[PDB]
């Protein structure tokens, strides 16, 4: 429920990850990445990254994942590798289904959950910050600092995808 | 196992392109309703 | 590939490295990573060759999951300091997940399995450039955080390159492969020193990168990459084989050969830091490389190997080359020795 | 940095972005910027080895601040006894818990 | 001169576009140095109080600072409703 | 330490894993690759906004533009592999061997 | 490790105002002039204190001070607050630019009635001096002792004793 | 609680209004029917082949402008930044060089892809 | 009553659509002088219902080489995502105010490409197979315009909330300070879109009928729905966009009917170019959008993020 | 025709504005005696259900410095409905 949203969302994302882990055929786990590109929007949008939340939405899911599926058009190896064309894909998606049903287990029983780090279990609205944003969007005079602090990134990045652009039609132009 | 060859070039294998032989028609609306215009292409380019 | 593209290309490499020597911000540190990643891709496309597209896919999928994994070291780090600053972090999962992610990109630990085959698929002159100017960066990085390494887990990975790195080497013909054996190989020797003291790694850096600059440069020379290619250079021009018969000597380390300061250093200073075992066994480990090394001496002018009745032409014409820096290359790169003290100057 | 080019001429390339508690657009702060601005003077001028140990409060209250983990911990224990009386209807809430 | 003018107009003879947007960013870039408005941009752009302007403790000596948002002392934007 | 980042976390090392055992699509491995710098970006944006550290609200498009840069580079030579060999298959690009 | 002193209740059952938004927003030029002295020295407490517990004094003052502007003007025209702030609660952003007739009804009347004054653009962002009697907070993060810094390299340089000192190298 | 309710309810008004479009034609599917269309011809055995570059081309490419304009989204509230000139010379930058790499990518043919 | 409201919006849109069939069919044949439908029904008014009964009652035939689950979750994707696309419209008083809906309404129009590309792998035919990776092809081409044109628009509005549109044109049309955009904006619509010239994309003469070439009856209707209500929301996202109305508070009854004009005026010249224009070609179809129209583009940004600049003319971000 | 129209909107916003900047106080002031008076309900329920626990001693800073530290919502809204808890934290991000 409402009370812990949130924790769904993660959810989906765990289970959206092993999806396309799993090693399913690229246009299913591109279905599948895509899943947890959708639902990993929500948590950011949870805690007010709206603009961030909508980029991966524009750049990532209608942005790399399309061109992805060029690859997948031009891959098509001779047989669709579907989850039911093989059998360990089942078994690694089983798998990936049971341990972080455990580990929710674990930490909703007692919340001392110590895998690698100490973590707790408790609900995901607590670590929310109280305090009014007045007039200005924190998520967005952050990002528009991009053309104010940011001049250094700005120049590299943009340095980069020119040399960015150099590279791919070389690489491609075989010769 | 073999030396690698001298000017590093491995011998290319068979080709691994093909021209897409196309049965255009009949039943295309282009096709007048009766050309069986069929053509080799490489992509767009015929 | 047009030279002023070549030319930028490199200069964004460089440039990238240059970058993550001189940023003080872990972000900026994994964009000197990624862009000089970026650009090396291409100039192992140069020659486009699929040995070379082989090369490229391998080198290619390794840096990138090394600087990928990069990143939750610093985001982990992040999370439980909330500082951007490169220096000495505050968590052992980050600490540790970081070590791994930079050895990747040196390749010393079994990590070290994409250097050999790389270099195997891509030209003389991208190696010389994937195995002195790559190396630079990543070690950059270590250098800046040595203070907060995990001495037991540094020094493992340390281990396991010159150890595999020296033991491989024993088994391969072609020079290529034999040279990134030998870089693995190294790259144990001054890994292995990073944790206690920082100022002789970097001069095991710029040692080792005297051979490397020397034997690739002398080998581009040479136009060979095989050992029996190689061999055949002694009737074109003896010469050539005698200097690299020096510097093999030298990068084996005998004395008074420059190749011997590095490893002497090294040994003093783990002795001054009360690990003992520890330089003695490298140190056993060091005739490793130095046989493979007598074997290419062995085969290069140390002996005669037969000839081929069409070298006859290769004496009518001349080398066009330039081989700029050449000259003070293997100078530098063979009697050192006495200027040893100089290495306060790092400090 | 290994070279420090940033501090030899002066111009401010990243150090501005590193920490939270220098200059902010419009002037709002973070989350703990009264807990960063009390460990970096703390730890300015000190080094890191003395810094590690002399301003070790200042870290975890720090540390503190922005994870919030024994202050979450407070609170699910607080939680956690709660259920585990209420259920056994020992202690009734009262209105303005539930408004 | 004669070889400019030419190529100019031939090039407006196949390509309009181009020479159409390399003209409009052409200007995009110059009068944005020679506006005489930018001052005024960043003038109304600083004059936006997102923030509160907290109170600064008086004791004495600072004329320049009112002691009411009334008075003629401080900042004052009759320019800006003008403007 | 919070249940959401234990599920970002631990996506990351579920794709993490992905990443490195390989069946016969690198085509496959690619989009590990861009799922995990996507738990990357996400993750990234929770200590960011839930801290709000502004002036860092900047990484995750940094982090973004950069790691869709690697998927030129990855992608590209997906399509140099599929012309020497045709094919997105792992095993068959073993041409180095020795 | 330690107690988070808390107010009890009985200094927090202070009057609080009892309007809808728009009301405020509706004077709200009208009281943020006339209201400055108590609201100057409440938030100068909170920045400068810089802890809710310190200012709980001021805290009521310009509560109670708003109340004492928020009555005079039901002894005079409340009748032109009504459909102003009536026509501001319409706004869905209670802009003031649909509403400016009642705006002026409303103006004209504090013009005489009370003899108050519009402010003027910028006026009320100004920044103002506070003129306060409470001393300045000591250590207003309650900053510890801060370790003593280790001491600075002092004295002329001098040759290096018997050269470099590594092994044979006599210089 | 109205976003994801407004996208529920379009999901289930999709999905009932191809479940009525799904069940209730009473589907009587033949072999033959089934079969695919091919201009009326027989399929030859086919759609699991590469496409030479031109279409990986372009993508690459505008997946690498779509990059680039990612990184100017945030123009609207830049504008609003105190130091206008800054902001001001480096959003040129930014399209500037998205300009440099049309620029190159249609000098080197590029644009003009493989056929 | 938020979900009485919610109804109140998406079902009047699917019968809008449905009648939109009517309308096009009727005013592309008086074009070419027909009538259109007549017969069935008042002037053809109950051609939409038996157009959309009759093709309920046609069995929706799957092809023998498709993955069942993949040929069904591309229509739901497609239609949900079409209807969504109305949520934050400022129709009086936006349904979903979101701040930023102008991204939440360009990153929606772009995941519509998933359809397109599901479609074509499941049907799985080389004519299918093409006919959609040069759908998305063309797709993908031209939504970076689409984004420069909003990023230079919107500059001089203030944000991406789309009520804030409605203030901005409180005096004249934006279409007179960035006309040169509003072609712009307008021709990347079609392409978007898929209609004449650019209907390469499903090229009924040439290309049989696209990624529609098998997708029969039952969720057939579902890309056509999905197609003509993208139409209207388009036509209808340019109608706020530049051709902006006046909106008093206390009768939002007028804009409505400026807005609603406005739209179907929008509409009807989509169809009108229909009616006129030669298809395009794939290659001229490329060359157009990135040889004359990204420089366009890029110079008009250019021009449009220093103009506030230069005339202390930026515009307050609330 | 916009240049002047959008300076007559930035006239509107710094007016807009200024209203805010008045109600500051009044506003700063009664979330200044809610949150602290709604910490010390808590405070006050902590002291009826910590009795028997056997280390408990109410009132403990986490913190060890003596700073006010702004209270984590956790503490804030923790013990009271899901009603309050989800108009507070997500309150204002999910408003369609
Ligand atoms: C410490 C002590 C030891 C180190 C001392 C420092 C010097 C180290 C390097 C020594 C020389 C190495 C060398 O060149 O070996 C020959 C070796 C082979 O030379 P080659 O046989 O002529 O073939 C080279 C190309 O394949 C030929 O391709 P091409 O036919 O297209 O010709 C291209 C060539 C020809 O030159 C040009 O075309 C000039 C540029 C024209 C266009 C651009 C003009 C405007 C910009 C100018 C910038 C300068 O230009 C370049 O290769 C570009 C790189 C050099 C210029 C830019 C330098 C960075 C800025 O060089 C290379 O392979 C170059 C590798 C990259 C540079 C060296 C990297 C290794 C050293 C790294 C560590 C350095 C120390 C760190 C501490
Ligand atoms: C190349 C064109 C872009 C760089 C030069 C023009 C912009 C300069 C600039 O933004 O400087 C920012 C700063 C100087 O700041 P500044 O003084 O221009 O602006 C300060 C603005 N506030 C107060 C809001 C912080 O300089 C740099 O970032 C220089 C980076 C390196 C540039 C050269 C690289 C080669
Ligand atoms: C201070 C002033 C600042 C601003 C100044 C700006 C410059 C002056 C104004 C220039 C014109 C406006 C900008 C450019 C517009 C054209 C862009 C372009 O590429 O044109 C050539 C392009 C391409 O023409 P082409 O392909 O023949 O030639 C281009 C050049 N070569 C050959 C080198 C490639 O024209 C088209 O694309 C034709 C239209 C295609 C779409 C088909 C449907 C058209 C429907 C038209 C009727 C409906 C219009 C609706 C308008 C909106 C209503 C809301
Ligand atoms: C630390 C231990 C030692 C380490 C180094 C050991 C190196 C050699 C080890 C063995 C190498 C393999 C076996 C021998 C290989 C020989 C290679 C070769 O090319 O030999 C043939 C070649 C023929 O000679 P050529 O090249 O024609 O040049 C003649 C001089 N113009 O010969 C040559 O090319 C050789 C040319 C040598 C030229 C020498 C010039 C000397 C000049 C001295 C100047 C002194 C000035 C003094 C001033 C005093 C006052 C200040
Ligand atoms: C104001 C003062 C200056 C006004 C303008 C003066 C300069 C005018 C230059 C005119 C264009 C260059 C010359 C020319 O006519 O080039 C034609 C040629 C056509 O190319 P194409 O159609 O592909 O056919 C040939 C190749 N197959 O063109 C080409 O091949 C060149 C292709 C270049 C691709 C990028 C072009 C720019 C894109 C927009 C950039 C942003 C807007 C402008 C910014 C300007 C900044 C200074």
């Amino acid at each position: 429920m409402t009370m812990y949203i949130a924790f769904i969302l993660s959810t989906i994302f765990v289970i959206g990850f092993v999806g396309f882990s799993s090693k399913p055929s690229p246009i299913y786990g591109g279905l599948g990445l895509i899943v947890s590109g959708g639902v990993g929007c929500g948590i950011v949008l949870n805690f007010g990254g709206s603009f961030l939340g909508l980029m991966v939405f524009l750049i990532y899911l209608g942005g790399m994942l399309v061109v992805f599926g060029y690859t997948t058009a031009m891959a098509t190896e001779m047989y669709p590798e579907v989850w039911v064309s093989n059998k360990t894909v089942f078994g690694a998606f089983v798998s990936g289904l049971m341990m972080e049903f455990c580990m929710v287990y674990y930490a909703l029983k007692e919340e001392e959950v110590e895998i690698i780090f100490k973590f707790n279990g408790l609900g995901d609205w607590v670590i929310y910050d109280t305090g009014d944003s007045g007039f200005f969007s924190e998520e967005a005079m952050g990002i528009a600092a991009l053309y104010s602090y940011g001049t250094w990134l700005v120049i590299v990045t943009g340095w980069s995808l020119l040399i960015g652009v150099v590279v791919i039609m070389e690489i491609t132009r075989g010769n | 196992w073999k030396p690698p060859p001298w000017n590093d070039v491995d011998p290319p294998k068979d080709t691994l392109v093909s021209n897409l032989t196309l049965n255009f028609g009949p039943q295309h609306p282009a096709a007048h309703g009766v050309l069986r215009l069929v053509m080799e292409l490489s992509g767009e380019m015929v | 590939m047009n030279p002023i593209i070549y030319t930028t290309l490199i200069m964004t490499v460089m440039s990238g490295t240059m970058l993550v020597m001189i940023s003080s911000h872990w972000l900026l540190i994994w964009i000197g990573f990624e862009m000089n990643l970026l650009a090396m891709i291409p100039v192992l496309m140069k020659n486009f060759n699929p040995r070379a597209t082989e090369a490229a896919t391998k080198y290619f999928l390794t840096q990138a999951t090394a600087s990928m994994m990069l990143m939750m070291a610093i985001i982990i780090n992040l999370l439980y300091s909330g500082q951007w600053t490169i220096t000495k972090m505050f968590n052992p999962v980050a600490m540790t997940m970081m070590t791994m992610a930079l050895a990747m990109k040196l390749g010393l630990s079994p990590f070290h399995f994409w250097v050999p085959e790389v270099t195997q698929g891509i030209s003389l002159q991208a190696g010389l450039l994937l195995l002195t100017w790559q190396k630079l960066a990543p070690l950059s990085v270590l250098c800046q955080i040595s203070q907060s390494i995990n001495p037991n887990l540094m020094l493992t990975m340390a281990m396991l390159s010159i150890l595999i790195g020296g033991w491989g080497g024993l088994n391969q013909t072609q020079l290529r492969k034999i040279m990134a054996y030998s870089s693995i190989a190294h790259m144990g020797w001054m890994t292995a020193v990073l944790p206690y003291n920082t100022t002789m790694t970097i001069l095991n850096l710029l040692i080792y990168i005297t051979m490397t600059l020397a034997m690739f440069m002398l080998l581009i020379h040479s136009s060979a990459t095989t050992t029996l290619s190689l061999s055949h250079t002694w009737n074109k021009m003896p010469v050539i084989t005698s200097l690299m018969m020096v510097t093999l000597l030298s990068m084996g380390g005998l004395p008074p050969l420059s190749g011997f300061m590095p490893k002497w250093m090294i040994i003093q200073e783990m002795t001054k830091n009360e690990s003992i075992i520890m330089p003695t066994l490298m140190a056993m480990t060091a005739l490793l490389n130095l046989y493979f090394y007598m074997r290419l001496a062995y085969s290069s002018s140390l002996t005669m190997f037969p000839s081929t009745n069409n070298m006859k032409m290769k004496w009518q014409f001349e080398h066009t080359k330039q081989m700029k820096l050449l000259p003070t290359m293997i100078v530098l790169s063979t009697l050192v020795l006495p200027m040893t003290p100089a290495l306060s100057s790092l400090n | 940095p290994f070279f420090d080019v940033q501090k030899r001429l002066g111009l401010d390339l990243d150090r501005w972005m590193t920490i939270q508690s220098a200059e902010q657009p419009h002037k709002i702060p973070g989350r703990c910027h009264a807990f960063e601005k009390e460990w970096i003077e703390c730890a300015h001028g000190i080094g890191g080895i003395r810094a590690e140990k002399e301003c070790k409060i200042e870290f975890d209250d720090f540390v503190e601040c922005l994870l919030r983990q024994k202050t979450m911990k407070r609170l699910s224990a607080i939680k956690r006894q709660r259920d585990k009386l209420i259920k056994e209807g020992k202690y009734t809430p009262p209105p303005h818990h539930l408004g | 001169a004669g070889r400019i003018a030419s190529f100019l107009k031939n090039a407006w003879a196949k390509e309009p576009v181009l020479v159409a947007s390399f003209a409009i960013g052409g200007l995009a870039i110059i009068l944005p140095s020679l506006s005489p408005y930018t001052n005024y941009a960043i003038r109304i752009n600083r004059a936006t109080p997102y923030n509160y302007p907290v109170p600064l403790r008086d004791d004495g000596n600072m004329p320049d600072v009112p002691s009411h948002p009334q008075d003629p002392q401080g900042p004052s934007l009759e320019w800006l409703k003008n403007l | 330490m919070p249940l959401v980042y234990m599920n970002i976390i631990m996506a990351f090392a579920i794709a993490l894993a992905g990443l490195l055992m390989y069946r016969s699509h690198l085509m496959s491995s690619l989009l590990c690759l861009e799922g995990m710098m996507l738990s990357l970006f996400i993750m990234s944006t929770l200590i960011i906004l839930n801290t709000h550290f502004t002036l860092a609200n900047m990484m995750p498009i940094i982090l973004l533009v950069f790691a869709a840069c690697e998927a030129a580079l990855g992608l590209s030579l997906l399509v140099m592999v599929s012309n020497t060999y045709g094919t997105d298959y792992v095993q068959n690009l073993n041409l180095l061997q020795c | 490790p330690g107690i988070v002193e808390l107010p009890t209740l009985e200094d927090l059952k202070v009057q609080e105002v009892k309007v809808s938004s728009s009301v405020l927003k509706a004077a709200a030029h009208h009281y943020g002039a006339q209201c400055d002295k108590p609201n100057k020295e409440f938030m100068l407490c909170r920045w400068e204190e810089k802890d809710p517990r310190r200012c709980l004094e001021e805290g009521k003052l310009v509560n109670q001070c708003a109340l004492d502007f928020f009555r005079q003007i039901k002894r005079h025209c409340a009748e032109p607050f009504t459909e102003y702030w009536t026509c501001i609660d319409y706004s869905g952003l209670q802009l003031f630019r649909h509403c400016r007739k009642q705006q002026a009804k409303f103006d004209e009347c504090v013009l005489d009635k009370l003899g108050w004054v519009r402010p003027d653009l910028g006026e009320l962002s100004k920044v103002t001096k506070v003129k306060t009697d409470r001393p300045l907070p000591e250590n207003p993060y309650h900053s510890r002792a801060r370790p003593e810094p280790n001491p600075e390299a002092e004295g002329d340089l001098k040759p290096a004793k018997h050269g470099s000192r590594l092994f044979f190298w006599t210089m | 609680m109205n976003i994801m309710l407004t996208l529920l309810t379009n999901v289930t008004l999709a999905s009932l209004l191809v479940l009525i479009a799904f069940w209730l034609p009473q589907l009587n599917a033949y072999s033959e029917k089934t079969s695919p269309y091919e201009c009326g011809f027989d399929p030859m055995g086919s759609a699991r082949l590469p496409f030479s570059m031109k279409f990986f081309l372009v993508a690459i490419t505008f997946l690498l402008f779509d990059l680039e304009i990612a990184l100017l989204l945030p123009l609207p509230w830049a504008s609003q930044t105190n130091n206008l000139k800054t902001m001001l010379t480096m959003a040129l930058f930014l399209l500037i060089l998205l300009a440099a790499s049309l620029a190159y990518e249609w000098t080197q043919k590029g644009l003009e892809w493989a056929e | 009553m938020f979900m009485i409201n919610i109804l109140s919006l998406i079902i009047p849109i699917l019968l809008a659509v449905a009648f939109l069939t009517l309308v096009e069919r009727k005013v592309l044949g008086y074009m070419q002088l027909r009538k259109g439908p007549n017969v069935v029904g008042p002037y053809g008014l109950l051609q939409p219902i038996a157009d959309a009964l009759k093709l309920v009652t046609k069995e929706p035939l799957r092809p023998g080489t498709s993955s069942i689950s993949m040929f069904i979750i591309a229509p739901i994707l497609g239609l949900s995502l079409a209807l969504t696309m109305w949520v934050p419209l400022p129709m009086p008083y936006p349904l979903i105010n979101m701040n930023l809906g102008v991204l939440f309404m360009l990153a929606m129009s772009s995941l519509a490409v998933y359809s397109i590309l599901w479609s074509g792998w499941a049907s799985n035919s080389k004519y299918a197979l093409i006919g959609a990776l040069r759908a998305v092809a063309q797709t993908i081409s031209y939504e970076v315009t689409l984004a420069i044109i909003l990023l230079s628009v919107l500059l001089m509005n203030g944000s991406y909330t789309l009520s804030t549109l409605i203030t901005t044109q409180e005096h004249i049309w934006m279409i007179f300070t960035s006309w040169p955009l509003a072609m712009m904006w307008f021709i990347s619509t079609l392409a978007e879109t898929n209609r004449a010239p650019f209907d390469l994309t499903e090229g009924e003469s040439e290309l049989v009928s696209g990624f529609n070439v098998e997708y029969a009856a039952g969720p057939f209707a579902m890309f056509f729905m999905a197609e003509y209500a993208n139409i209207i929301m388009m036509n209808a996202f340019t109608a706020i966009l530049f051709l902006g109305a006046s909106h008093d508070p206390h009768t939002p009854e007028l804009y409505t009917i400026n807005f609603v004009l406005k739209t179907l005026a929008l509409t009807i010249t989509f169809l009108w170019i229909r009616a006129s224009y030669p298809r395009f070609r794939y290659d001229q179809l490329m060359h157009l959008l990135w040889k004359s129209f990204l420089p366009l583009t890029l110079a008009l940004c250019m021009w449009h993020i220093s103009l506030p600049i230069m005339t202390a003319s930026i515009p307050p971000q609330s | 025709s916009m240049m002047k129209w959008n300076r007559e909107r930035r006239r509107l916003q710094i007016e807009d504005f200024e209203a805010r900047i008045a109600l500051m106080p009044l506003f700063q002031a009664e979330k200044d005696r809610r949150v602290l008076q709604m910490l010390r309900e808590n405070l006050e329920e902590e002291a009826i259900i910590m009795k028997d626990v056997p280390d408990w001693k109410v009132g403990e800073s986490v913190f060890h410095t003596t700073r006010w530290v702004t209270p984590m919502m956790g503490e804030l809204y923790g013990l009271r409905t899901n009603e309050e808890i989800l108009s507070a934290t997500y309150g204002f991000i999910w408003y369609t």
